[PDB]
RNA sequence: AGAUACCGUCGUAGUUCCGACCAUAAACGAUGCCGACCGGCGAUGCGGCGGCGUUAUUCCCAUGACCCGCCGGGCAGCUUCC
């Protein structure tokens, strides 16, 4: 990552999965980047803001990326409790 | 027998797509407008093309066939797609509901709905 | 003059995708070989690893066609591998050259001992598999060179890997298996979480979600 | 005396006593049987062609959903009942009609739905005694969806049986899920909720329209047992077979070969010359190699629950 | 749901799901769907927790919003129950629909004239149109599937527990999906109920055309 | 159209061991002869005039010159 | 064409019981034993736990017989890009 002098010796920083923290590989095509939008707490229109999520493919293979995104938006208050 | 060909079929459908408005139900007027637009070879080919155009006009005047994509018929279709009746079937008085469905909305704080009907459980 | 057929290629062509790296960051597939020619260009070399003749068992005998194992590589950055089977031997080669450009992984380079200067070896001891072919890359001190079979030495050279310790197992004589497996293993260097990579990833705007104003234009 | 396509399908040539015979032009052109067109060639000169009015049609459709038969009727089946409405407003006293008649009055029994309620050779005597096959103003309709709407108005009609109607014994299908009765006996999936939660419901309709319906209170039908099982991956291709969930998901075209799909018409005496005394079995085509079977064949294995003890060497479709 | 009373399931809308019978679930229930259920009852009709169903609509009613070009959404029915909804969905949306047959290779085969590159997929059925799901597994497409109780969540991204075996059951889901995303974007707001009646998005069933032309 | 599109040429080249004989066929294109191809197009090809865009009037305005 | 073989009629030893030998089998899941972890789904066998109901002539509790669910150990399935 960083050499002795401290320059960033790497090409790009690969993004990590937002569910299981694994590296999304560069040739991974079941991968997701779901830009979920934010609401007003009052009006219900579009904020201008949006929360980007990320699902790796092996999670998406298992049918479990539904609950994963579901509890990630629980974690960001986009899903109400119960 | 006498089976048409892709050169007959796939090229006639393009005349439908672009110039449906000038077409009609004649063989002999579809054929005279065919040479106005289709830069064709020999006349047997344009006769088979014009015959498939005429047969296809006959097929259209029942209803839309699969092969077409018409700028005029689809706006006609959307103005026949918009069948908006008086009473939609989601504005009704009595809808019979199982007792196990009833306990959900009492817990999901919508037990105040009066349009329901708990029936005799079978 | 190249006219792309994807939303990817237009943003590549029209100065909107800045580097090759942003395609790797959002893991977008590349379906147009000219994008590879756009960024790499001159800094890209290719090698025929084998031409083998194959025969289709036709009802009237056999007929001859040729496979072509072409590995390409940006020296210091990237590799690829393509396998085209055609009838004409010049056709099978130029098919696999395009087919290898469609298969460009990047590679991560690390250090053996202390991190002085530029990286030279594999960051950890990664492995790869392709059909009973185990291939293991191992980090190596600076200047030891590639200690391998002649075949993965091509891919490791064309990556920019200066030096490595290779160990392999299986029926390595079957070239396609043995060349994909070492292509597998160098593909996994960026697919390996090391403690450098614990910084939480700020998801930047994807160029689809960013430059879609220019995609409504064309 | 309104004539129907079922009266000519059973060939009820009864233009002799009822003499006010009116009919629809469409319901005789839609018949695909040639012996009915043979009936159309000679006899129907005594009847008259007529259509009902759009004021009359909509008022028929009002209590049609209130008797729960409007999707069960065909489109041509709507106009025939409205064709009776102008005749009744013309000839008969309108003052003896009713509409929105009556409730369900569930007569819950311990009788299984599949019991032979009045199937002729079945007996619990009742023989056949070979005369009785022909012993098995108004209308002549053999469709119960037609017959249901008539008697709820209080409209006595007749049939190929020259006497009037008083008893209407048939079966309908109520959705066990959404409580929706259809008069169709052919479909197996629901029309409102689309599940396989249709169950057999026997009715009994009088001439006045006393709807009383034997809902079979028996937990062999009210059963959740063979109802949960894991399903394979959804398969897409020319030869995929998805396990028939909805009434209309696009199955691929799988068809029998016409040299296999046809049986023997062994009744016909033009029969002697040539082949074996049975139909030749199809061992050649790729209809046989893909093991394409009839949708009606093997239906008893559908009724078997999935999680059971199948013998260790079977494989179905 | 984002715990807003602005976004809470309103009192009229509960009636429609009861009316068409979306609360009536299938006979089979996926264990991946067993989170979303309310209860098993007798005779295997797994009644779906509708507030949970309502919470999953709204995440999908946030997912479609962030895309700048609304044409970048593919909306697909493979069967003949969600044809009329999907077509006039995009008429009210600006989406890019696919009705009827999904051409295998619409998302992969870059040579085709049918080849489109969307940014988001919404599916009527994860069993009927499963073919554009596996297509969406290759082009990095997020996914929304109108999931029944028996609906495998494979390659879905968010999923909505409704019923879709019923004709009206499907059409109310698309109508009310479109009802929120438009009021999310900035048309007429939460006060007015929407001018398009959900009977427009019901399936036509052209045996009923001859049952509606002969009376109206 | 094999008789005005392809050009058949047949030779007899010599070597030490015998004779090779080559065959070269050149199927000519369209766009009539600026040394290039024939006048007459393919009798299978059906060129349809591109969809000519026309202005739609709404109000009866009589443009009298 | 060839048969001492594919056939039939009899039929010893054996197949049967008891007492000793004998220790091999395509003795098979062609898959050592014990323990842990790793997806689902119902059916079934045994034991137990709980429960609206129906029948043993109801009923009084019994107790069986079914029916819905749960636990544990079994023989088995089916499913699935673990
Ligand atoms: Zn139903």
């Amino acid at each position: 990552m960083q050499n002795d002098a401290g320059e960033f010796v790497d090409l790009y920083v690969p993004r990590k999965c937002s569910a299981s923290n694994r590296i999304i590989g560069a040739k991974d095509h079941a991968s997701i980047q779901m830009n979920v939008a934010e609401v007003d707490k009052v009006t219900g229109r579009f904020n201008g803001q949006f929360k980007t999520y990320a699902i790796c493919g092996a999670i998406r293979r298992m049918g479990e990326s539904d609950d994963s995104i579901l509890r990630l938006a629980k974690a960001d208050g986009i899903v109400s409790k119960n | 027998g006498r089976v048409r060909t892709k050169t007959v079929k796939k090229a006639a459908r393009v005349i439908i797509e672009k110039y449906y408005t000038r077409l009609g139900n004649d063989f002999h007027t579809n054929k005279r407008v065919c040479e106005e637009i289709a830069i064709i070879p020999s006349k047997k080919l344009r006769n088979k093309i014009a015959g498939y155009v005429t047969h296809l006009m006959k097929r259209i005047q029942r209803g839309p066939v699969r092969g077409i994509s018409i700028k005029l018929q689809e706006e006609e279709r959307e103005r026949r797609d918009n069948y908006v009746p008086e009473v939609s079937a989601l504005d009704q008085e009595i809808i019979e509901v199982d007792p196990d469905t009833k306990e959900m909305l009492k817990l999901l704080d919508f037990g105040s709905l009066s349009n329901l009907q708990v029936t005799q459980p079978t | 003059e190249w006219m792309p057929v994807t939303k990817l290629g237009r943003l590549v062509k029209d100065m909107k995708i800045k580097s090759l790296e942003e395609i790797y960051l959002f893991s977008l597939p590349i379906k147009e070989s000219e994008i590879i020619d756009f960024f790499l260009g001159a800094s890209l070399k290719d090698e025929v690893l084998k031409i083998m003749p194959v025969q289709k068992q036709t009802r009237a005998g056999q007929r001859t066609r040729f496979k072509a194992f072409v590995a390409i590589g940006d020296y210091n950055g990237h590799v690829g591998l393509g396998v085209k089977c055609s009838k004409e031997v010049a056709t099978a080669i130029r098919g696999a050259i395009i087919l290898a450009k469609l298969s460009i992984v990047p590679v991560r380079r690390g250090y053996w001992g202390n991190k002085i200067g530029k990286p030279h070896t594999v960051p950890c001891k990664v492995t790869g598999r392709c059909g009973s072919v185990l291939v293991r890359l191992i980090p190596a001190p600076r200047g030891t060179g590639i200690v391998s079979a002649p075949v993965p030495k091509k891919l490791l050279m064309m990556a920019g890997i200066d030096d490595c310790y290779t160990s392999a197992r299986g029926c390595t004589a079957t070239l396609g298996n043995f060349a994909k497996a070492t292509f597998d293993a160098i593909s996994k260097t960026y697919s390996y979480l090391t403690p450098d990579l614990w910084k939480e990833t700020v998801f930047t705007k994807s160029p689809y979600q960013e430059f879609t104003d220019h995609l409504v234009k064309t | 005396v309104v004539a129907d396509a079922g009266a000519f399908l059973r060939h009820a040539a009864l233009q002799d006593i009822g003499k006010n015979i009116y009919t629809i032009r469409e319901v005789v052109t839609e018949i695909r049987d040639k012996a009915t067109r043979r009936r159309l060639a000679v006899l129907p000169y005594e009847l008259r062609f007529k259509e009902p009015l759009p004021e009359y049609v909509r008022l028929v459709t009002e209590f049609s959903k209130k008797t729960g038969d409007y999707p069960s009727l065909s489109a041509t089946d709507i106009q025939v009942l409205a064709l009776t409405y102008q005749l009744e407003a013309e000839f008969v006293g309108v003052s003896h009609l009713k509409q929105e008649p009556q409730k369900v009055k569930v007569s819950s029994s311990i009788q299984h739905p599949e019991t032979p309620l009045h199937i002729s050779g079945f007996h619990l005597g009742g023989w056949i005694t070979p005369s009785n096959i022909k012993q098995i103003v108004g209308c002549l309709t053999t469709d119960f969806a037609m017959q249901n709407v008539l008697l709820q108005m209080g409209l006595h009609v007749l049939a190929v049986n020259g006497m009037l109607i008083r008893e209407a014994r048939s079966y309908i299908l109520r959705c066990h899920g959404c409580f929706k009765t259809t008069s169709d006996m052919s479909r197996v999936f629901c029309s409102h909720c689309g599940n396989k939660t249709l169950k057999k419901v026997s009715v009994t309709v009088s001439d006045d329209g006393t709807l009383h319906m034997h809902f079979s209170r028996n937990p062999k039908v009210l059963n959740p047992r063979g109802l949960r099982y894991s399903l394979p991956t959804p398969k897409g291709g020319k030869y995929a077979i998805n396990p028939h969930l909805t009434e209309d998901q696009r199955f691929p075209q799988l068809r029998l070969s016409q040299k296999a799909r046809q049986k023997t018409n062994v009744f016909a005496p033009d029969y002697i010359a040539g082949v074996s005394p049975f139909v030749e079995n199809d061992i050649s085509s790729r209809s046989a190699t893909l093991q394409v079977r009839d949708s009606t064949l093997g239906a008893g294995r559908r009724r078997l629950n999935p999680n059971a003890s199948r013998k260790k060497f079977v494989k179905k479709r | 749901s984002g715990a807003l009373d602005v976004l809470q399931m309103k009192e009229e809308d509960v009636l429609k799901f009861l009316a068409a019978g979306t609360h009536l679930g299938g006979t089979n229930l996926d264990f991946q769907m067993e989170q979303y259920i309310y209860k098993r009852k007798s005779d295997g009709i797994y009644i779906i927790n509708l507030k949970r169903t309502w919470e999953k609509l709204l995440l999908a009613a946030r997912a479609i919003v962030a895309i700048e070009n609304p044409a970048d959404v593919s909306v697909i029915s493979s069967r003949n129950t969600g044809q009329r909804a999907v077509l006039k969905f995009a008429a009210a949306t600006g989406a890019t629909p696919i009705a009827g047959r999904f051409t295998p290779g619409t998302f992969t085969n870059q040579i085709q004239a049918a080849f489109r590159e969307p940014r988001l997929l919404v599916v009527t059925d994860p069993r009927a149109d499963h073919q554009p799901l596996t297509e969406a597994s290759y082009v990095n497409l997020p996914t929304i599937a109108l999931c029944n109780t028996d609906s495998p969540l494979r390659y879905v991204d968010i999923a909505i527990p409704c019923n879709n075996k019923g004709a009206h059951s499907v059409g109310l889901m698309w109508w009310m999906l479109a009802r929120e995303v438009l009021r999310m974007r900035g048309t007429i707001s939460r006060e007015h109920p929407w001018e398009v009646m959900p009977d427009l998005y019901f399936y036509r069933d052209p045996e009923e055309i001859e049952k509606e032309e002969q009376a109206a | 159209p094999v008789n005005y599109y392809v050009d058949t040429a047949v030779r007899h080249v010599l070597l030490r061991q015998g004779v090779l004989g080559i065959k070269v066929k050149i199927m000519l294109p369209w766009d009539p002869t600026g040394k290039i191809g024939p006048k007459k197009p393919l009798p299978d090809h059906v060129s349809i005039v591109e969809p000519k865009d026309e202005i739609l009037p709404t109000t009866p305005i009589s443009e009298q010159k």
